[PDB]
Order: structure tokens, then C-alpha cells, then sequence
């Protein structure tokens, strides 16, 4: 009776958390800040359009992911409100690292027989455009604000 | 916190000034585009040299 | 009292979800010796780091639960009371859920090209994604 | 949680600006510059296989 209500609250609670966890990984959530449009567009246009941002930008491990999401999350809200972002938005050391790790996560088998890890620091030092099509003309990526 | 997808289109913002079809006086654009104008004025710098 | 109930609730769903995922991966699938050839050819291939049901089950949660129980039930039966043949071939249904999952992960490669209309399934070109069927027998299979 | 597969694979449907009896190659160039650039590779006339 009474504990069955409790159980029913339990399943809802975790279902909601899990859904929210996932939603807060995808392109529509990330791009609800106009400052993230260039990266949104370039993502939707690229080969990696049908995976989430956090499939590259967060660790895949559940225990490592939760804190990373809340730290980057908190830091991004702060930058978009009280802080003054520059003309250049660049990935910090930490995120270069979780990304390259996730390169390895999905493209291991292509690379098993080859010291591609030792050549350049990051995969993207060859696969340059996986970094949000940086080489393409400005007009294919960016406009002014409204 | 937010919920619709980005646009592939890249739509440039649209404007409707108060200016007439033949307006050519620079300072007439000022009150409606202060940030670009401000930037335009930075051409007045005439002391900085490169290599 | 209801805090106990909640604590049971989270455990229940956590367990179910874990078990759902585990019953998707290579070590669960290959706990039947009949599924070794596919296991090996999988672990050797480009797709080694994704689960079997990432290809072999629907991705949709509502469609996946029943598919998993039906195929599961039918596989247990075939491994016990039924007699499997010399040839293990994918049935129509599974050719279909697989090809749909080809589409699921490689859409962007194919957006501008009527690749879907040429052959019936992707694997009619990408022949070896079908568990390396072309390679010599000795690279896939041994006796029991 | 939701899917991230926000671009779904669809068979391309085309509608050109060209008239129904157009035959001129150069009229096809503006709407399909990629296939065209590929078509132009047929101008290569120096390579022998075996
Ligand atoms: C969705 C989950 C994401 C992801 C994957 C990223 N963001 Fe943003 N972000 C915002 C602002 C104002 C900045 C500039 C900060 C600065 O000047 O350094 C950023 C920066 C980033 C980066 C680069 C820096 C870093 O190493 O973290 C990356 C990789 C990044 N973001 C990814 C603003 C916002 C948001 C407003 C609240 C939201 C929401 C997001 N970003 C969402 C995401
Ligand atoms: C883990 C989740 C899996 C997956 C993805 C598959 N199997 Fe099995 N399977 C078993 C037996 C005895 C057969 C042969 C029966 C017959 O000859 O008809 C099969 C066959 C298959 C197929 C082909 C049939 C189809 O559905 O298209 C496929 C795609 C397949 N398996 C995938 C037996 C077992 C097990 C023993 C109980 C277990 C465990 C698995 N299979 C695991 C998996
Ligand atoms: C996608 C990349 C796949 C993964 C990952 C795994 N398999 Fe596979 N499987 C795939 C295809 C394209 C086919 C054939 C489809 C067709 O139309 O013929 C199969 C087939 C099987 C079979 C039997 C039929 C056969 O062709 O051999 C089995 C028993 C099977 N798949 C199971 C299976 C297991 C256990 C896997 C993990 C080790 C696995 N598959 C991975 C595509 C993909
Ligand atoms: C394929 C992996 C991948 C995916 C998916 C991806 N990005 Fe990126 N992202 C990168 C790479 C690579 C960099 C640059 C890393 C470096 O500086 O070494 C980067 C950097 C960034 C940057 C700032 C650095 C820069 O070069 O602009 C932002 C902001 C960002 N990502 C956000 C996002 C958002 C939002 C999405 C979802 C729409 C997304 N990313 C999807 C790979 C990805
Ligand atoms: C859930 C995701 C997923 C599914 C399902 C999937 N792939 Fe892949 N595919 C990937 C990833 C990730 C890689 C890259 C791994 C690597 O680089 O080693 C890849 C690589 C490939 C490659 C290059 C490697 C190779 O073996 O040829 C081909 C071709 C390919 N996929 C086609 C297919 C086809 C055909 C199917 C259907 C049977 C399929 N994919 C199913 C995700 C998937
Ligand atoms: C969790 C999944 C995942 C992650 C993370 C990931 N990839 Fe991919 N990647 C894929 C899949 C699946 C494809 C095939 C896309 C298709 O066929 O539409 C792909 C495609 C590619 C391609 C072919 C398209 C292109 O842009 O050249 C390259 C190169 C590539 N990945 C390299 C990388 C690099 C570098 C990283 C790290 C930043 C990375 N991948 C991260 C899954 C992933
Ligand atoms: C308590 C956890 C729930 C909060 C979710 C925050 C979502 C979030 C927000 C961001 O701005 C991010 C920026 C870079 C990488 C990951 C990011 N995540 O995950
Ligand atoms: C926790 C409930 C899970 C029920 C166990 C089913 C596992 C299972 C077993 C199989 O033999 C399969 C064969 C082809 C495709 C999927 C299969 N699944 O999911």
C-alpha cells in the first residue's frame, strides 16, 4: 500500500533525472544560448551531427560525467551572465582532453595497429575540421547578433 | 532550461531604419547603429605602425 | 516509511536498466557457444566497441523491450528444445532492424545520395559488416 | 532521454530552375556544382592503366 506509493515516486524520480541528464547533453539545450550558435551550426552540418555535444564534450563514465557537467554548466552560466567573454572562444586544456579521450572511445578499431596517438598531441591536429569546421570561410559559420 | 534546435540557415538579422532611400550622410546612421559607428570611428587612429 | 519505498524504487529501476544494458553486450550474447563465430568476427571488426543490440535491437525504448524478450525467448528455445541447422541466417525481421540501425548512425555520410534505393540493404555493398562472411572459414570458426 | 538523431536520412528530392527541354550542360552547372566538377574530370586524357 504505502510503500508502493514510495516505489512509484522512486521510479519517477530516477526516470526524470535520467531524462534531464540526457536532454542536457544535446544540441537543442546547448544552443539555447545565442553565443553557442556557431558551434551548433557547424555541428549540425558535420558528420557528427547525429551525436550529442556531450558525446564529445563530457566524459562517458557516469561517475566522472555528473560532476563535469555541473562544473562546466555552472561556469558557462556565470560566463553568460556576470562575466565578460572575449572575441575568441577557445577550448581550455581540460576540455581538449575529455574530447580527445572521446575520439579514442569511438574510433579505436580504425587506429589499433598504428601509433597515431604518439604523432600529434590530439586526433584533431589531423582531423582539423572535426573542430567545428574552423577552416571554412567565416560566412559559413557565423552572423551578427539580434 | 531551453528546448528548440539551431537553424542551418544562418539568417542575417533584418533591419528597418528611419532613413530615406537616398540618405548618404554618415552621421545619420549613428543613432541607429552606435556600435558599428563607434567601430567605424576607430579609423581616425593615425599613429600606429606595423612592420 | 515512504523513504524506504523510494529507496526500493531507485534500486529496482537501476537494476532493470543495468540488466537491460548488460543483455545487449558481447559477453552476454556469446555465453552460448553457437554465437562464437559472430562474437569473434564482431570483436575483430570496426564495430567491436559497440554492442550487438546496437545493431540487433531497435534503439527506441518502447520497441526494444518486446523485441529483446521475443528474440531472447526464441533463442533460448532454439538452444535447448529445438535443433538448429548448419546455416544460421538472419530472418527478414532482423535484416530490417539492423538496416534501420545502419541508417541511425551513418545518416550524415549518406544525406545527399539515393543510396537507400540502389540496394535493398546497406550491407549489399558493405558486405563484411555482415560478420566478415567473405573471409576464409578458418578466420571465423572452429569445432566444438 | 531524447534521441540526438536530429537529421533523419531521406532520399533527396530535387526541383531545378531549368525548363523541361533543357539540354545544355552549362545550364546544369549552377545548381549542381559538385557533380559538375566531377563530370569535368572526364577531360583527363593522359593516364593509361594496363
Ligand atoms: C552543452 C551541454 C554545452 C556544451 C557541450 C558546451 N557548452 Fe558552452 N559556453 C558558454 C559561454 C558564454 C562560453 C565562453 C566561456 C569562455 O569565455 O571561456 C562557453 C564555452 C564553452 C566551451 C569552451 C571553453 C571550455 O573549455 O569549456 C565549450 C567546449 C562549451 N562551452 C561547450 C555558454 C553556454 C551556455 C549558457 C548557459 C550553455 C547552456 C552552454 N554553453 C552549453 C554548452
Ligand atoms: C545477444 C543479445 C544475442 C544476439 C544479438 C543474438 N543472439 Fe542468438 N541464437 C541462438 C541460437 C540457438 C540461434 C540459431 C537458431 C536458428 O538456427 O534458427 C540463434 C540465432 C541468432 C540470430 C539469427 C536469427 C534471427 O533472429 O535473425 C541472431 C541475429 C542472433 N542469434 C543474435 C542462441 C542464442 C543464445 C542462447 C540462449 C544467446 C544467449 C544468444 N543467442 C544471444 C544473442
Ligand atoms: C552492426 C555493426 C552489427 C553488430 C555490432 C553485430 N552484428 Fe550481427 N549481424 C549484422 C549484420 C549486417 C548481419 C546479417 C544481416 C543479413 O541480412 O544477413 C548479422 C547477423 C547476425 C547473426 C546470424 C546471421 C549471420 O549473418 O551470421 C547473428 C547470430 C548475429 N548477427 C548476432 C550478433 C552478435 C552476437 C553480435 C555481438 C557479438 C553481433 N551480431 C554484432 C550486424 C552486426
Ligand atoms: C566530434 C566531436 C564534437 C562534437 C560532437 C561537438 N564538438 Fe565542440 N569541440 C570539438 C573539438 C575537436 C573542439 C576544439 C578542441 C581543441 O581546442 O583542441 C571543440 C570546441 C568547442 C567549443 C569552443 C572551442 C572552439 O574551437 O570553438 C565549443 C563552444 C564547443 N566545442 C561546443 C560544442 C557544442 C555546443 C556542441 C553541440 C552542438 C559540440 N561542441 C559538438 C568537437 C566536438
Ligand atoms: C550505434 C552505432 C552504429 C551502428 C548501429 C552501425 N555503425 Fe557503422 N560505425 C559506427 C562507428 C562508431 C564507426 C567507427 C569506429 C571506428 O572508427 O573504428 C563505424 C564505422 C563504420 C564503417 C567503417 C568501418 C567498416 O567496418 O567498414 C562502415 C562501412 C559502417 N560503419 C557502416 C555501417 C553499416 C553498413 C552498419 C549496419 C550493419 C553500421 N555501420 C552499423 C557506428 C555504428
Ligand atoms: C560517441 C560517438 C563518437 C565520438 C565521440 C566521435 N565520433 Fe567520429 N564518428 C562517429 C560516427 C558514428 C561516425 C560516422 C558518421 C556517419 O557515417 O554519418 C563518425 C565520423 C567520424 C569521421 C568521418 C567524418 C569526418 O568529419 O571526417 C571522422 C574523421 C571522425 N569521426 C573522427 C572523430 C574524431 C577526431 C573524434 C573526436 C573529436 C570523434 N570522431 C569522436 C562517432 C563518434
Ligand atoms: C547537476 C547536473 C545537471 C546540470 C547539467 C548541466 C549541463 C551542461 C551545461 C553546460 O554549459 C556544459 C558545458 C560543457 C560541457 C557540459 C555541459 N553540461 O553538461
Ligand atoms: C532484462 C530483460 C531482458 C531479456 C533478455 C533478452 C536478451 C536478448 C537475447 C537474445 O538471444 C537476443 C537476440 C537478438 C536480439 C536481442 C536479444 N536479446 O536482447
Amino acid at each position: 500500500k504505502l510503500v508502493l506509493g514510495g516505489a512509484t515516486l522512486g521510479v519517477v524520480a530516477l526516470a526524470t533525472v535520467a531524462f534531464g541528464m540526457k536532454y542536457t547533453d544535446q544540441r537543442p539545450f546547448c544552443t539555447s544560448c545565442h553565443i553557442m550558435n556557431p558551434v551548433g551550426v557547424t555541428h549540425k552540418l558535420s558528420g557528427h551531427a547525429n551525436i550529442s555535444c556531450n558525446d564529445c564534450h563530457a566524459p562517458h563514465n557516469l561517475l566522472a560525467k555528473l560532476p563535469f557537467k555541473a562544473i562546466a554548466g555552472a561556469r558557462d552560466v556565470y560566463m553568460n551572465t556576470l562575466g565578460h567573454p572575449g572575441d575568441l572562444i577557445l577550448a581550455g586544456m581540460e576540455t581538449k582532453e575529455v574530447v580527445n579521450a572521446n575520439c579514442k572511445a569511438c574510433h579505436t578499431m580504425t587506429n589499433v595497429e598504428v601509433a597515431s596517438m604518439e604523432a600529434k598531441k590530439y586526433c584533431t591536429d589531423c582531423h582539423r575540421n572535426v573542430q567545428h569546421m574552423r577552416m571554412k570561410p567565416i560566412s559559413t559559420r557565423e552572423v551578427a547578433d539580434e | 532550461a531551453g528546448c528548440s534546435d539551431v537553424s542551418t540557415e544562418l539568417k542575417t538579422p533584418v533591419y528597418k531604419t528611419k532613413l530615406t532611400a537616398e540618405e548618404i550622410r554618415n552621421s545619420a546612421f549613428k543613432p541607429e547603429f552606435p556600435k558599428q559607428y563607434a567601430s567605424y570611428e576607430r579609423n581616425d587612429e593615425t599613429t600606429v605602425m606595423t612592420e
